[PDB]
RNA sequence: UUGACAUUGUGAAGAGAUUUACUUAUUCAAUGAAGCGGAGCUGGAAUUCAUUUUCCACGUUCUAGCAUUCAAGGUCCCAUUCGGGGCUGAUCCGGGUU
RNA sequence: GCUUGUGACGGCCCGUGAAAAUCCACAGGAAGGAAUAGUUUUCAUGCCAGGUCGUACUGAUAACCGCAGCAGGUCUCCAAG
RNA sequence: GAUGGGGAAGCUCCGUUUCAAAGGCCUGAAUGCAGGCCACCAUCGAAAGGGAAUCCGGUUAAGAUUCCGGAACCUGG
């Protein structure tokens, strides 16, 4: 056989991300003497649109504690962030959208994005446009927090981690049908070469699992082990069940 | 006074860039500088086995300057001081005086290891003193059971470095000494016996007990306000 | 065009006020005054929270 | 004791670097001047073109060093032939060898040193 | 992928004819390795074996300013024509960067 | 009217549309600073110098590729009635 | 794509600010000590990208925004 399509992605090359006319990354500010102690205050300077990335921008400046400079942050806007406002970082920091708290900090119910997995990493779930985790508890011990992350799953991380007030900004994006193959052309053209898709099932067995022709199918159960083997994964993959649910 | 004023900076989060302050504790040290403390602590956690552990009882520096006063007068022929011993006395003797007896008997402190050990296995000498940083350790170890099987009394202490310029080199690890002079005979017994005290007959307490332990700093004032405080 | 500003006479280069360059005019007029009240109502606000710390 | 670190960002110190005391030279005999201003101008280039150049333009053409630029050849060309020179552009002839056009200030004849040089 | 053996140290219970101590190996994360760990200053109630008696606070939030010169002030030395040094300002103790 | 540059604008995106060298400017106040004088070289004028390699010509039904002076292939500027 | 480095029997592989003690400016006292700031970072990579600055007229068998005549400009002293 051939090495199919699946595996040649990890070598780079062709697949590697579409990273020029970026931002920088989106990260919060490093946590420090400043927002765990006390809070910090700096002037959101401008949003604005990061190539690939449908969630907007916001850089929000800061006066260096240790040194006299200007320190500018890349945050991910939250919806209702605006050009001109102060956000306030740090346990002591109030409660309002745009704020960076300790996740402990706030009461439960408390909606929150670029939440840190863990105290100080600078933030990972709930990063995409119109994403939020919800603090559904606290804990005396061990300085836990317990939230429900978008995927549903709740996951219990420490009340020292960070996040930001609201819910990212970019709104209902994905409702607009995207109409034309052009317009999912550029989509991924700012983003990365996956697009178009050939199915395997077209292609000749020596290309894909699924390639055996004569007639137009698959053949053997589309759905693959666990335990399967690089260039035998394709299709439903730890697939539990399968076929159209209708769950709610 | 009141051509100015006196205005306080607030050196507090969200204003008054802050002062230099001593990091010294904070600094992101050289590699070769972090391990170096880093051995010491690894060596101080753990728990010691005895015999290693059997060092670090030194000899305060009260018996310590005091003994090595006594040595410090029996220094061993120097450079020059083997010029005259010998030029003279190897001239003066040459077709003339008595062979070996032209020069005085010597009286010194008697220095390197595979020499000071013989003595010891040999029971001629009477203080030994091991230094307590040799590395390899094994160098020195076997000598406290050593010379306390062999009877020679013992001490360790502090300096390496330090019995070594009593030897004018620049280290020294064992310096042990033998003879004596016939006034110094005082001396040397109440060395002794009060050298016995510590490491020689006391040693086979410092056996028994091990060594180790040390929670350190932050893990100590978490235990101690633990269990002896509330919990 | 950049370079050729290091050959021009610094009367072009600037306007005469503060920020001669940079910031123009009602940025500069806007700045003053923003900088006055907050200046202001600093000592308002220090002297009314230093009253309500005296006689209680 | 104790230090005040104002920084926790550790440098290298500064050590003295000792200059150089070699003991035994490198070379036997510095090398003569190579590319001397014997070398830089090779020869005249006599051509019917370049010659009509000489008796018009006041410019003496010379073959040169393909290792001279135009500042050894002016020095060279005031020392060996005892004339001041305007300006100099050099190019390279198609076989690989330099040719430099020489002009001659008002205050020279170039005629005159051409065939003082003794070609006309 | 699963088991074993070795990297592999220190502890405690409670079970058969397995739950969880500790940090120094090793593993991850952050930093231009700044503010950790314990104790103390001052302010309020704890309150009456009128104390050792514990808890609490202990610099920034109407504003698209400003924030840098080993710090002004205060308090000591020097002959100080002019600048010059110590300590305070900014508690202490450990050097375990978090 | 043609080509073309510029001024003011309108629309398009789940696409919002390089980087660095370089140059000037501001805030700041370390500093030097005059009277029988000391100040400024971002105002005018005046002095000297600027190396090295390339530079021809074809660029195509003959100068490149395609065994060739091959009906093929090979990026671009100017454009009259 | 070197460098502390970490792989690989090795030819070599990974890495480009990383688990590194990674410096080079301006001033005074003809040159060292005393000042002092500042310090994440070799280099290669565009004859269509960025970019200091020239024009006209004349001239050859064959070169010219290059030569000549005239008029300029830019960088560096
Ligand atoms: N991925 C590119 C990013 O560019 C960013 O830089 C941003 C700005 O600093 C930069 O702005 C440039 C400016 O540098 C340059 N000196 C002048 C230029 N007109 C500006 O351009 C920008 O602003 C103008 C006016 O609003 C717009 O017309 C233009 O579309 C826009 N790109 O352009 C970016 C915004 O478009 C950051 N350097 C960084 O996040 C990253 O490198
Ligand atoms: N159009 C906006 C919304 O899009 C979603 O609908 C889409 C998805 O729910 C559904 O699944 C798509 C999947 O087909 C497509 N190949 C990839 C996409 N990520 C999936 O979405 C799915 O996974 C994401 C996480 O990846 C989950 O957050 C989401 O709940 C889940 N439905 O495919 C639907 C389109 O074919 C909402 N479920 C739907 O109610 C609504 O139309
Ligand atoms: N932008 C201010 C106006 O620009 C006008 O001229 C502008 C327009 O002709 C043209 O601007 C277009 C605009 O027409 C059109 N409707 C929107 C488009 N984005 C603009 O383009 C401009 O901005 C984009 C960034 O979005 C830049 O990448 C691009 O280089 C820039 N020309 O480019 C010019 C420079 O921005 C006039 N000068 C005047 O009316 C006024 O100054
Ligand atoms: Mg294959
Ligand atoms: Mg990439
Ligand atoms: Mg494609
Ligand atoms: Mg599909
Ligand atoms: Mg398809
Ligand atoms: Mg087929
Ligand atoms: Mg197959
Ligand atoms: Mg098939
Ligand atoms: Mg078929
Ligand atoms: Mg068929
Ligand atoms: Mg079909
Ligand atoms: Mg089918
Ligand atoms: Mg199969
Ligand atoms: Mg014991
Ligand atoms: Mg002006
Ligand atoms: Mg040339
Ligand atoms: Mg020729
Ligand atoms: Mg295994
Ligand atoms: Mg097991
Ligand atoms: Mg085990
Ligand atoms: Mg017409
Ligand atoms: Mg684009
Ligand atoms: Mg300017
Ligand atoms: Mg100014
Ligand atoms: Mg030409
Ligand atoms: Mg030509
Ligand atoms: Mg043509
Ligand atoms: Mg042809
Ligand atoms: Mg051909
Ligand atoms: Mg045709
Ligand atoms: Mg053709
Ligand atoms: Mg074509
Ligand atoms: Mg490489
Ligand atoms: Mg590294
Ligand atoms: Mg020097
Ligand atoms: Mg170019
Ligand atoms: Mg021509
Ligand atoms: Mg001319």
């Amino acid at each position: 056989g051939r090495v199919i399509r699946n595996q040649r992605k990890g070598a780079g090359s062709i697949f590697t991300s579409h990273t020029r006319l970026r931002q920088g990354a989106a990260k919060l500010r490093t946590l420090d003497y400043a927002e765990r102690h006390g809070y910090i205050r700096g002037i959101v300077k401008q949003i604005v649109h990061d190539s690939g990335r449908g969630a907007p921008l916001a850089k929000v400046v800061f006066r260096d504690p240790y040194k006299y400079r200007l320190r500018e942050e890349i945050f991910i806007a939250n919806e209702g962030v605006h050009t001109g406002q102060f956000i306030y970082a740090g346990k002591k920091a109030s409660l309002n959208v745009g704020n960076v708290l300790p996740l402990g900090s706030v009461p439960e119910g408390t909606i929150v994005s670029n939440v840190e997995e863990k105290p100080g990493d600078r933030g990972a779930l709930a990063r995409a446009s119109g994403n939020y985790v919800i603090i559904i508890g606290h804990n005396p011990d061990e300085n836990k927090t317990r939230v429900r992350l978008p995927s549903g799953a709740k996951k219990v991380i420490s009340s020292d981690a960070r996040g930001v007030i609201g819910v990212i900004a970019g709104g209902g994006r994905v409702d607009k049908p995207l109409l034309k193959a052009g317009r999912a052309f550029h989509k991924y053209r700012l983003k990365r070469n996956s697009w178009p898709k050939t199915r395997g099932v077209a292609m000749n067995p020596v290309d894909h699992p699924h390639g055996g022709g004569n007639h137009q199918h698959i053949g053997k159960a589309s759905t693959i082990s666990r335990g399967a083997v690089s260039g035998q994964k394709a299709g439903l993959i730890a697939a539990r069940r399968t076929g159209l649910l209708r769950g709610s | 006074n009141p051509l100015t004023h006196s205005t306080p900076k607030n050196f507090g989060i969200g204003q008054a860039v802050q002062p230099k302050r001593n990091l010294s504790r904070y600094v992101k040290w050289p590699e070769y500088v972090r391990v170096q403390r880093q051995k010491k602590i690894l060596s101080i956690r753990l728990k010691v086995p005895p015999t290693i552990a059997q060092f670090q009882y030194t000899l305060d520096r009260n018996t310590a300057a005091e003994t090595f006063k006594l040595f410090n007068k029996y220094r061993p022929e120097t450079a020059a001081e083997k010029k005259e011993r010998l030029t003279k006395e190897a001239a003066a003797v040459a077709e003339g005086k008595s062979k070996q007896d032209a020069s005085p008997k010597p009286y010194a402190v008697k220095y390197g290891l595979n020499h000071v050990v013989a003595l010891i296995e040999n029971k001629k000498a009477k203080l030994v003193l091991i230094a307590n940083d040799v590395d390899p350790i094994e160098l020195v170890v076997f000598l406290p059971a050593l010379c306390k099987k062999m009877g020679v009394p013992y001490a360790i202490v502090k300096g390496k470095a330090r019995l070594g310029t009593l030897v004018n080199q620049k280290t020294s690890a064992v310096a042990a000494l033998t003879e004596v002079r016939a006034e110094d005979e005082a001396a040397l017994a109440k060395l002794v016996s009060t050298i016995d005290a510590n490491f020689a007959d006391k040693y086979d307490e410092v056996k028994k007990h091990w060594g180790g332990g040390i929670l350190g700093n932050k893990a100590q004032a978490k235990m101690d306000k633990r269990a002896k405080n509330s919990d | 065009r950049p370079r050729q500003y290091a050959t021009v006479s610094k009367t072009h280069k600037t306007v005469s006020r503060a920020y001669g360059g940079s910031r123009c005019a009602n940025c500069v007029k806007e700045r003053i005054i923003r900088a006055f009240l907050i200046e202001e109502q600093k000592i308002v606000k220090k002297v009314v929270k230093e009253q309500t710390e005296a006689a209680k | 004791a104790l230090k005040v670190r104002t920084s926790a960002t550790f440098r290298l110190p500064k050590t003295l670097k000792l200059a150089r005391a070699p003991k035994y030279a490198s070379k036997a005999v510095p090398h003569y001047n190579r590319l001397d201003s014997y070398k830089v101008i090779e020869q005249p280039i006599t051509s019917e073109t370049a010659m009509k150049k000489v008796e018009d333009g006041n410019i003496l053409v010379f073959q040169v060093s393909m290792k001279a630029n135009k500042y050894q050849i002016k020095k060279a060309v005031k020392e060996l032939y005892e004339v001041d020179v305007l300006k100099v552009n050099t190019l390279v002839r198609p076989n690989g060898t330099k040719k430099a056009y020489v002009r001659l200030t008002a205050d020279y004849d170039a005629l005159d040193i051409a065939n003082r040089i003794g070609y006309i």
